[PDB]
RNA sequence: CCGCACAAGCGGUGGAGCAUGUGGUUUAAUUCGAUGCAACGCGAAGAACCUUACCUGGUCUUGACAUCCACGGAAGUUUUCAGAGAUGAGAAUGUGCCUUCGGGAACCGUGAGACAGGUGCUGCAUGGCUGUCGUCAGCUCGUGUUGUGAAAUGUUGGGUUAAGUCCCGCAACGAGCGCAACCCUUAUCCUUUGUUGCCAGCGGUCCGGCCGGGAACUCAAAGGAGACUGCCAGUGAUAAACUGGAGGAAGGUGGGGAUGACGUCAAGUCAUCAUGGCCCUUACGACCAGGGCUACACACGUGCUACAAUGGCGCAUACAAAGAGAAGCGACCUCGCGAGAGCAAGCGGACCUCAUAAAGUGCGUCGUAGUCCGGAUUGGAGUCUGCAACUCGACUCCAUGAAGUCGGAAUCGCUAGUAAUCGUGGAUCAGAAUGCCACGGUGAAUACGUUCCCGG
């Protein structure tokens, strides 16, 4: 897709990478029963102030090859089109035409 | 079967009586592959048939069959430029099949607060020539001569 | 002595051990009619043994894995057939013509792409 | 019988009979029955007045019939007066829980009009 | 071959007077029972003079093609060719055998490849069905080119039985200039045969006489 | 005590050669090797739309079959463990040693 | 509903703006894009201009509105029939 | 109709893969992604070395690429200075100790990648596509192949409409799986667009499976 | 002369509710593409934000993304205020590495131009990829012969086959691409290896293959064997083949895949990508928040659940296969009516977890009714994912209990483990399946035939 899209995905990944511990501990506080319910409150307030793109769920798996948002295969990290080209050429090890 | 017509799976006989015609009957009554449900109703109906209508349940089977099994039907074929209602006489297997179909459909058209009672009463009326299956043998013999 | 046979149906497998001496049948540490709730299954497992007429002459210790009640019953029948064949060669000639050494190869056919089942095709619309 | 719900449950099993009260389903029916120590399969016939009075005493423990209808109507009417989204979809007779209106909203829209 | 030697075999026999060809009048003795009778007075010297040419060709290392497609006489002609180390056609004459020899060369190569391959191996590598199919192809190729697998090039002389039946072969030969030696019944057209032998072509006895005499003279021509 | 070694690969020729080499190195060093025991292969399927646009019925089905072998040595000596430690195998095979 | 263990959710900038307004007397309708904030009981008697996608429509909060989200009072789809 | 890729369908039967490492789902994606980056880099640098193929293996720790080209001198140069720079850039492009390797293809007229690349390079010169593919077929056949087929497509000779056309000679059984059919494509970026060339080369049937 | 094309059958669709796609209209925008078969659960293997391309508003101008140039700084880290956020304004800390000591790398910011950028237009400029006729049986060439020649023959005919399959005839013989086979899988057997799989004979048991042990058997997965009209009889030019029979686990290409010739449709895709030309280049590029893609008088297509006693409900209880798992699958135990929660073992997995299959079967109940059928809709109260469930999530509980009583004309699928029914799993995926792709369980009916319908 457009280069700006790949750039957005790179920025989202890099950003969610550096705030992981902060998000994890804030979530731990919020979900923790036995929190003083003042701690949980300022915890949720503090959590919603982090950069929105620091959320792992904001990311969208795109083809490492072309950046295509749909038809993704987590195993290969490529869209459905590029995996076929790579497989017919013999780049994906062990992959072959299945028939049973 | 444009090249060669192929025959039918010779089905395996009834486990309770070793007869193959009751096997075809339970296959006809079966719905959605529920064979156990089917054979349960068939055995229940033949048992009470052996009581409310004299003995010989396996014989009362054909007592109803020969009472419903048709001889002539119509096979509309356009050998003259238009579908002509020409009558044709059947082999034994054709009339067997039509008999069992007509039995089961009439049984399903009864209610009788059970399918066991449905099939039982319908097969009794068929054996002694009462009901609707016998009537649809009457009509298949009637329209076979109408043209 | 001991006589076994391996029977198979669509997806079941049955090990059958024949021991002369009685007419008991044990399936997976259970009795026949207490293992199989359907009557046609009991009939089909007694099928070969009653054909060769030697029912109360030899008891059966049989295990079975996989498949459903009908597949398990058919696999048991095939195993009993092969076990009897080992016990007496003469029985095999009648067993074959009864259709017991058939080992039917029929099995569930795979689901194909673009169809809803093995052969059921989606409901096309002309108009 | 003349249960708290002024309607008359039929002469079927006690649970299926009590389900006829508006606001009493099968779960709450068997809850009523078990709490009154009355059996499950018994019908409202052969049920003594001493037992029907316990049934009434225990069904009065809930909010049923007109009182429940008034509360549901008040909640919808109040919800309509707020001017909230579901209030508008109630006023416009369109599905409020976010279903398709592009097609088959027939339970809310009624039969078809060309 | 002496006139008496032919006559006992029945060389004088011919086709019906209903079925004859116009150019054969000089070679016809007459008619009996509506049957054409061939004249041995012409037959014997012409056959001898043809044997002279065949001996000459074989004595200059000639390759000889015996030709006959009669279902009765196929094996006779094949054995006749084998008795003198020569080449033969004993089944349907393939149009283009001489004119299109090059395509036959590919067929001869395929026949050689199949027979060599089975001895060499690779049949085990093939599935049993595939190996059996290859054997069937080899058998079909042998039934088609058993006689001419070792001919190597175009033959130097042709011997033809019932020249009318094998007319394509003689047309090819004339187109190539290859000489034609042929037993010519009364119903045949003798224009295509440069050394023409008028005689019966069906009777097994006379056919075998022709073949045996030719083969004896061919071995004689080879021996020197 | 035991040393249990698992080998995963994508083709069975290579992994069988690897097992043979492993067991022969273990035989040189006087060990007792349970001959390679075949464990169930894992077929990963992937169905993928071949057409770039419009056609969803036209697909293609691929499969990675992970072949897996288990070798086990029960009487190991130092000259056993070091031998398979000085052992380099084909690139396609993954070895996993456990004690 | 989100959950009771977490308690209701309000966007922090609405918290700040609302306490500013309630502490400093009446204001003009405060402008907000936070359709996802929960209406709180201190947030009563105020008027809030919630953006419906294209324009901040003013909603005058009342007591029985507490608990609902602001976006429930700013319809985002214009429709009048066919 | 559309034909199946004549190399993918023979994978495992007669054709080997071009990447033979093993990985798990954890490191499977990024592994072949670094693999792809390696391939593209090598094909960019060796654009004049007539590189036919680039195989990658990954042993325990390192990675090892093998370059099949017909110009081993060009990738070797002098005492392997160029291949050493290649080793450096490959090792840093994969984050792993590299090991480059070369294996000369001896008949550059019998491998589908090189004949297709030659055809495309000729089509850059605006040579007649007809005689280009005809020379390709003639050379490949004369060198000893059993069959060959070439197919060019798309605005041939600067024309205004796309005229796909092909030329084959010999024997190319595309439905036989034994057949070792070397297939490869190439693109030629002309002034009038892209001209796609496909090449199939049949070099006899293989008997006895993969080995 | 062929094909589920009809016929013979079985189950549907068309009627009802809901799911989903399209058209239409509406809208601020309802992003763009796909349009007879061969578009319409299609691209999309999964739109709350993100995605996202669309809209409203707020914003940037060598730029979000790349190379080069100077100038200044280590890079980072943490924290405050204003803002809806983009962003601005700062305040703290650190000021590092290699060095041939000059700097250099590493990045960061500012500046200037080359340029970046475009899911902008044209699939009638293209590559690549795909559909379709159609897995239909065809399409050709060489050489030969015939004709002055364009050409024809081969490839027509008689038989036969799933087949241009094969035989016979025949101036043709041959071949090539197709067909068939080689490949995968399934059905039988044998060999080798036997843990995490197995338990026949053994002893021991807490009765659990659990434990000594055993390598037999089921399995696992690598090698091989096996089916060829090979055998028999009969038809047929004796041939090809066809009909039956034997043996055999399997019989006549055993079943099912994959495999799609020459070409047709200026078929589809410039929005995967690549790409000629053109168009924008403080904007048709870039960033952000909110909204939309989910609208609804309607129309069509594809599905789901139903209308019930072959069934509903309650209790009891039996038999699978194939899969997935490390920001993962998550047992046992306690808590909750439940969705779930707490604690936390094991498992990169024939070991552990998802995960108890459902139909079935036994027993009881309901008695043909808008019902103990059906579950739509709506009110109330929750759980979980997630910055965030208003628009617009899934699920749970309590209550509510529409239409619907088997569907007009018309029309669809299917020839055997098939149809029909019953559950299970996977991909995508934080969450979000009635779709798709797979998996097993139960398991039919009918085929006189080729007159017609469609297509070839
Ligand atoms: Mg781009
Ligand atoms: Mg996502
Ligand atoms: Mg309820
Ligand atoms: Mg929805
Ligand atoms: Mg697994
Ligand atoms: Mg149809
Ligand atoms: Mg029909
Ligand atoms: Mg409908
Ligand atoms: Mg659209
Ligand atoms: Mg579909
Ligand atoms: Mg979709
Ligand atoms: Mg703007
Ligand atoms: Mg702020
Ligand atoms: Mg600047
Ligand atoms: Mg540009
Ligand atoms: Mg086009
Ligand atoms: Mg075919
Ligand atoms: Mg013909
Ligand atoms: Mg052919
Ligand atoms: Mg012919
Ligand atoms: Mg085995
Ligand atoms: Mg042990
Ligand atoms: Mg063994
Ligand atoms: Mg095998
Ligand atoms: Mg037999
Ligand atoms: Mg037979
Ligand atoms: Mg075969
Ligand atoms: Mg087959
Ligand atoms: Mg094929
Ligand atoms: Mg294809
Ligand atoms: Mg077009
Ligand atoms: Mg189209
Ligand atoms: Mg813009
Ligand atoms: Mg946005
Ligand atoms: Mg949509
Ligand atoms: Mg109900
Ligand atoms: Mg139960
Ligand atoms: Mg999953
Ligand atoms: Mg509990
Ligand atoms: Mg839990
Ligand atoms: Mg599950
Ligand atoms: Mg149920
Ligand atoms: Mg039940
Ligand atoms: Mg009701
Ligand atoms: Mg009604
Ligand atoms: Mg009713
Ligand atoms: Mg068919
Ligand atoms: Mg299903
Ligand atoms: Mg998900
Ligand atoms: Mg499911
Ligand atoms: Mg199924
Ligand atoms: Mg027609
Ligand atoms: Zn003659």
């Amino acid at each position: 897709a457009k280069q700006s899209m790949k750039a957005r995905e790179v920025k989202r990944v890099a950003l969610a990478d550096k705030y992981f511990a902060k998000r994890a501990e804030l979530k731990a506080i919020i979900s923790d029963v036995n929190a003083s319910d003042e701690d949980r409150w300022n915890a949720v307030l503090k959590l919603q102030t982090l950069p929105r793109d620091s959320s792992p769920s904001r990311q969208r798996n795109r083809c490492r090859q072309t950046g295509r948002p749909h038809g993704f295969l987590r195993k290969f990290g490529l869209s459905r089109i590029k995996v076929r080209e790579a497989a017919m050429r013999g780049e994906i090890p062990g992959l072959k035409k299945a028939s049973w | 079967p444009r090249r060669r017509v192929i025959g039918q799976r010779k089905i395996l006989p009834d486990p309770k009586f070793g007869s193959e015609l009751l096997a075809k009957f339970v296959n006809i009554l079966m719905v959605d592959g529920k064979k156990s449900t089917a054979e349960s109703i068939v055995y229940s109906a033949l048992e009470t048939l052996a009581q409310r209508s004299g003995k010989s349940e396996l014989e009362a089977f054909e007592v109803a069959l020969e009472n419903v099994r048709p001889t002539v039907e119509v096979k509309s074929r356009r050998v003259g430029g238009s579908t002509y209602q020409v009558p044709v006489e059947v082999r034994p297997v054709r009339r067997n099949a039509l008999a069992m179909r007509w039995i089961v459909e009439a049984a399903r058209k009864r209610g009788d607060k059970s399918m066991a009672l449905r099939l039982a009463n319908e097969l009794s009326d068929a054996a002694e020539n009462k009901g609707t299956a016998v009537k649809k043998r009457e009509d298949v013999h009637r329209m076979a001569e109408a043209n | 002595n001991q006589y076994y046979g391996t029977g198979r149906r669509k997806s079941s497998a049955a090990r059958v051990f024949i021991k002369p001496g009685n007419g008991k049948i044990v399936i997976n540490q259970r009795s026949l009619e207490q293992y199989f709730g359907r009557e046609t299954a009991r009939m089909v497992v007694r099928q070969p043994l009653e054909l060769v007429d030697m029912v109360e002459k030899l008891d059966l210790y049989i295990t079975v894995k996989g498949g459903g009640i009908s597949g398990q019953a058919g696999a048991i029948r095939h195993g009993i057939t092969r076990a009897l064949m080992e016990y007496d060669e003469s029985l095999r000639s009648e067993l074959r013509k009864a259709g017991f050494v058939t080992r039917d190869a029929r099995q569930v056919e795979r689901k194909k792409v673009g169809l809803r089942k093995a052969r059921r095709r989606p409901q096309f619309s002309k108009r | 019988a003349r249960i708290a719900g002024i309607n008359i449950p039929d002469h079927k099993h006690a649970v299926i009979a009590l389900t006829s009260i508006y606001g009493v389903g099968k779960t709450r029916s068997k809850a009523i029955l078990a709490a009154a120590g009355i059996a499950e399969d018994v019908k409202i016939s052969e049920l003594s007045e001493g037992q029907i009075d316990t049934l009434r005493d225990e069904v009065a423990k809930f909010v049923v019939e007109g009182d429940l209808r008034r509360e549901i109507s008040m909640s919808i009417k109040r919800l309509m007066d707020l001017g909230c989204y579901r209030g508008l979809r109630h006023r416009r007779g369109l599905p409020v829980r976010g279903q398709r209106t592009k097609t088959n909203a027939r339970t809310r829209k009624g039969p078809r009009k060309p | 071959v002496s006139m008496r030697d032919m006559l006992k075999a029945g060389v004088h026999f011919g086709h019906q007077t209903r079925y004859w060809n116009p150019k054969m009048k000089p070679f016809i003795f007459g008619a009996r029972n509506k049957v054409h009778i061939i004249n041995l007075e012409k037959t014997v010297p012409m056959f001898n003079e043809a044997l002279a040419e065949l001996n000459k060709i074989a004595s200059r290392k000639g390759k000889i093609l015996f030709v006959g497609t009669k279902r009765a006489a196929s094996e006779a002609v094949k054995d006749a060719a084998l008795s003198c180390d020569q080449f033969f056609v004993n089944h349907r004459w393939l149009g283009g055998m001489l004119t299109n020899w090059k395509t036959v060369r590919q067929s001869i190569k395929r026949l050689k490849d199949l027979e060599t391959q089975s001895q060499d191996g690779t049949f085990d590598k093939l599935t049993k069905k595939e190996a059996l199919m290859r054997t069937r192809e080899l058998e079909k190729l042998e039934n088609s080119l058993g006689g001419i697998k070792d001919m190597g090039g175009l033959p130097d002389a042709l011997f033809v039985i019932d020249a009318d039946h094998e007319h394509i072969a003689i047309k090819e030969a004339n187109n190539l200039g290859i000489p034609v030696f042929a037993i010519v019944d009364t119903n045949s057209d003798p224009d295509g045969v440069d050394f023409v032998i008028p005689g019966n072509d069906d009777a097994i006895r006379a056919v075998t006489l022709y073949l045996g005499a030719v083969a004896a003279t061919v071995r004689e021509g080879r021996s020197q | 005590q035991r040393i249990r070694i698992r080998l995963k690969a994508f083709d069975h020729r290579l992994i069988d050669q690897a097992t043979a080499e492993i067991v022969e190195t273990a035989k040189r060093t006087g060990a007792q090797v349970r001959g390679p025991i075949p464990l169930p292969t894992r077929k990963e399927r992937f169905t993928v739309l071949i057409s770039p646009h419009v056609n969803k019925d036209a697909r293609d089905q691929y499969e990675i079959r992970t072949h897996l072998r288990l070798v086990d040595i029960v009487e190991p000596t130092e000259k056993t463990v070091d031998a398979l430690m000085r052992l380099d195998l084909a690139a396609g095979v993954d070895v996993q040693i456990s004690l | 509903p989100r959950s009771l263990k977490k308690g209701p959710f309000i966007d922090l900038h609405l918290l700040k703006k609302v306490e500013k307004a309630v502490e400093s007397g009446d204001k003009k309708p405060l402008r907000t894009w936070s359709r996802r904030s929960t209406i709180f009981p201190n947030m009563i008697g105020l008027t809030i201009a919630v953006h419906n996608g294209r324009q901040h429509v003013p909603v005058f909060v009342t007591d029985e509105m507490v608990g609902h989200k602001l976006g429930e009072f700013a319809p985002t789809r214009t429709y009048r029939g066919h | 109709g559309q034909k199946v890729h004549p190399n993918g369908i023979r994978l495992g039967i007669v054709k080997p893969w071009n990447s033979t490492w093993f990985a798990n789902t954890k490191e499977f994606a990024d592994n072949l992604d670094s693999d792809f980056k390696v391939r593209q880099y090598l094909t960019k640098e060796l654009a004049k070395a007539s590189v036919s193929r680039i195989v990658i293996e990954r042993p325990a720790k390192s990675i090892r690429v093998t370059i099949h080209t017909a110009r081993p001198g060009i990738v070797i140069g002098k005492k392997g200075e160029d291949v050493e720079k290649l080793r450096k850039v490959v090792a840093d492009i994969a984050g792993v100790p590299a090991q480059i390797n070369i294996a000369e293809v001896r008949k550059p007229e019998l491998d589908a990648k090189l004949v297709a690349d030659s055809i495309t390079s000729q089509l850059e010169r605006r040579v007649m596509f007809r005689r280009a593919m005809k020379r390709a077929v003639q050379n490949a056949m004369r060198l000893g192949a059993k069959g060959i087929k070439v197919e060019v497509s798309g605005r041939l000779g600067g024309a205004e409409i796309a005229r796909t056309e092909w030329y084959r000679e010999g024997r190319v059984p595309l439905h036989t799986l034994r057949a070792d059919i070397d297939y490869n494509t190439s693109e030629a970026h002309t002034t009038y667009g892209v001209i796609g060339v496909k090449v199939w080369i049949f070099k006899g049937e293989i008997l006895g499976g993969m080995a």
